[PDB]
RNA sequence: CUUGAGUCUCGUAGAGGGGGGUAGAAUUCCAGGUGUAGCGGUGAAAUGCGUAGAGAUCUGGAGGAAUACCGGUGGCGAAGGCGGCCCCCUGGACGAAGACUGACGCUCAGGUGCGAAAGCGUGGGGAGCAAACAGGAUUAGAUACCCUGGUAGUCCACGCCGUAAACGAUGUCGACUUGGAGGUUGUGCCGGCGUGGCUUCCGGAGCUAACGCGUUAAGUCGACCGCCUGGGGAGUACGGCCGCAAGGUUAAAACUCAAAUGAAUUGACGGGGGCCCGCACAAGCGGUGGAGCAUGUGGUUUAAUUCGAUGCAACGCGA
RNA sequence: GCCCGGAUAGCUCAGGGUAGAGCAGGGGAUUGAAAAUCCCCGUGUCCUUGGUUCGAUUCCGAGUCCGGGCACCA
RNA sequence: UGAGCCUUGAUGUGUAGGAUAGGUGGGAGGCUUUGAAGUGUGGACGCCAGUCUGCAUGGAGCCGACCUUGAAAUACCACC
């Protein structure tokens, strides 16, 4: 805001696994806050994701994870009326929030039945470069390659 | 601003001397002030409120 | 179709554009590349980073010359003065004498009236 | 009679004026070589130019206008104004020592002369710029601001015109009255010491409604001239004079209002400047506006549909 | 009547081993807007038919239509 | 500087495949110290994979039918 005096909440980390991470992206997943309905979608996706790749539940998310995360974003800026667009770096944890949003919200809009099946659907593609979570990541990589000029 | 580049100095000590050459010779600041015609009176309006602004 | 090996690149930049040809030392054409005509229409015509693409594309389309020296004569006050100078070093010219050759009156002609804006 | 006023001897500085010549940079046009798909313009575009070869680049030629740097609240002139270099003609200012005339002085109604720019007549000239005009945009409209073109004019010779915020909004001449920091240009004595002319900034007494002026007075006095008498009507009508014309100069009345005005003070506002704060924006999550029902209100209906709140700060409000 | 060239997307259109470039239109990043950008999407016997050839939008014949120069014009 | 006209030398990897092999063909012998496999090196062309090409060193081998193709190997040769 106004003060630059914020600070950072600290996160429970994952029950079986021990991965902040995953427990972030419970928390991106959870609705209404019923965490364990979440917990049990998320670690059913895991398992059958784990049995289909025959690598692990850890490095394959990780792995599905990395094709997602962006690089550069566009940012609006105003100078004489018309609007700019400036391509700015993103921080890592930006990256990876942006990638577990777009990975849920790809899940989401899916026609298969149940959310793990979604999920895991969504997942593989992206672990090998087929869903729309990385059509969206595209998207925004040329948008900001475009507008290469402005980037002062 | 004529700019023979010496023997082995790189390319970037050249470009900046250049720089420095034409940012002495007051090419842009020239060029800017020829763009539009300025009638006498604002030139000698403007010259003595930049005098009296100086003091 | 020849070989010179050695030319001079003239640099017109302006506030709308920019413009590189490149010429032997007599003063005879080769080839030649603009902003404008490099996919930047409007006002991304006129940034630094359109200059040093026509610099690319231009010192790209000379190539069947064998160029290995090379003078640069810049004239203009326009956006796009070092970034094409640093693009046509960076493709593997001798930038052996660099000039700015823009003209100014010594009075000359009345400039047009001024913008209202 | 010599102190005011003027003449003479030597010198200094200067965009002071009239005439003629010449140089360099640049824009425009003309012819030719290389070379190929854009150029130009804007907030974004479009009109416009270009494959009949543009824009870019190089060579040669034609023509007109103005003189970068020096350049400086620097200089010259009564004012308006004056800026490359060179020659011819010419006006004024100041400085040092001496000589000469002997009040020959100051101001000035009527009169006469000069007087930016625009404008008018005749004859040339025309690169750039640019009223009028045409087209493209923006806009609710755009007879404008912005873009592309573009004619009088801007330039020269002669002749009219006689007006400007022609302003220091401060008539000319003379005498007297604490200081400080500079600029420019002469001169005497030994970098120091003085002494004249013009000029910029601050400030004391004094003056002023205040702002402010302050030895270059808006301080204290003397001489002469011009001008003012509430705001509109109106610097207008009629008459005279001047002009080719546009118009200039002198200059009212009826009627109407109780004010019009100057300087400064406290706030408020600014599509003025600086510094800050708030789920105010930016980052996120979940909603309302669509559907069905509950409830309040407006409106319409009724014998009555009781009364009040009814921009944010009324409408699941008094209840 | 003859000769000369053409028939390809919704439009404009180049092309013996393929169907191609741009805009039109639709959605969304997108902002109050045309901009302006990004993303895709289709948009096909290459006029019809027949004929060679390992198959022809391509070469060949006959037809439908467009345009040009001619000829008949008693 | 245009148009036709001969002669030469190149030029032509849909997909097979050692092979940047067009229609056609008498037809597996030419080539070879008339210095030849393979070379350093000059150079051309090129859907840049590979075709063409002088000299030098070097010294005398490549080689036709062979399996994939619609076809054989510019082994000479001729028709476009
Ligand atoms: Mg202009
Ligand atoms: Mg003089
Ligand atoms: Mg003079
Ligand atoms: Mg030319
Ligand atoms: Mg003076
Ligand atoms: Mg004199
Ligand atoms: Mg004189
Ligand atoms: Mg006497
Ligand atoms: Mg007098
Ligand atoms: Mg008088
Ligand atoms: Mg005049
Ligand atoms: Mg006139
Ligand atoms: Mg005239
Ligand atoms: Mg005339
Ligand atoms: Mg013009
Ligand atoms: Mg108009
Ligand atoms: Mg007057
Ligand atoms: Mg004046
Ligand atoms: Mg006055
Ligand atoms: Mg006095
Ligand atoms: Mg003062
Ligand atoms: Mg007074
Ligand atoms: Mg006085
Ligand atoms: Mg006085
Ligand atoms: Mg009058
Ligand atoms: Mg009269
Ligand atoms: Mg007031
Ligand atoms: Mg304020
Ligand atoms: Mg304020
Ligand atoms: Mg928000
Ligand atoms: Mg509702
Ligand atoms: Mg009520
Ligand atoms: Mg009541
Ligand atoms: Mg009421
Ligand atoms: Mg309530």
């Amino acid at each position: 805001p106004r003060r630059r005096v914020i600070g950072q909440r600290k996160i429970l980390p994952d029950p079986k696994f021990g991965s902040e991470l995953l427990a972030k992206f419970v928390n991106i997943l959870m609705v209404d806050g019923k965490k364990s309905t979440a917990e049990s979608i998320v670690y059913s996706a895991l398992e059958t994701l784990a049995q289909r790749s025959g690598k692990s539940e850890l490095e394959a998310f990780e792995v599905a994870l990395e094709n997602v995360r962006p690089t550069v974003e566009v940012k609006s800026r105003r100078v004489g009326g018309s609007t700019y667009q400036v391509p700015v770096e993103v921080r890592p944890v930006r990256r990876n929030a942006l990638a577990m949003r777009w990975i849920v919200e790809a899940a989401r809009k899916r026609g298969d039945k149940s959310m793990a099946l979604r999920l895991a659907n969504e997942l593989s593609d992206a672990a090998e470069n087929k869903g729309t979570a990385v059509k969206k990541r595209e998207d925004v990589h040329r948008m900001a390659e475009a507008n290469k000029a402005f980037a002062h | 601003p004529v700019i023979k580049v010496r023997e082995n100095e790189p390319f970037d000590v050249a470009l900046r001397r250049f720089k420095r050459s034409c940012e002495k010779a007051g090419v842009l600041a020239e060029v800017r002030r020829r763009e539009f015609y300025e009638k006498p009176t604002t030139e000698r309006k403007r010259a003595k409120a930049s005098a009296v602004k100086r003091h | 179709r020849k070989q010179v090996s050695d030319g001079v690149a003239h640099i017109h930049a302006s506030f709308n554009n920019t413009i590189v040809t490149i010429t032997d030392r007599q003063g005879n054409a080769l080839g030649w590349a603009t902003a404008g005509g490099s996919g930047f229409r409007g006002s991304r015509k006129s940034t630094p980073f359109a200059a040093q693409v026509a610099a690319e594309r231009c010192a790209d389309a000379v190539k069947e010359y064998g160029i290995k020296n090379l003078e640069v004569m810049v004239k203009g006050p326009g956006p796009g003065r070092e970034s094409t100078i640093r693009a046509l070093n960076a493709a593997g010219f001798r930038i052996t004498n660099i000039t700015d050759v823009t003209p100014i009156p010594h009075x000359g002609c009345r400039p047009p009236k001024k913008r209202r804006v």
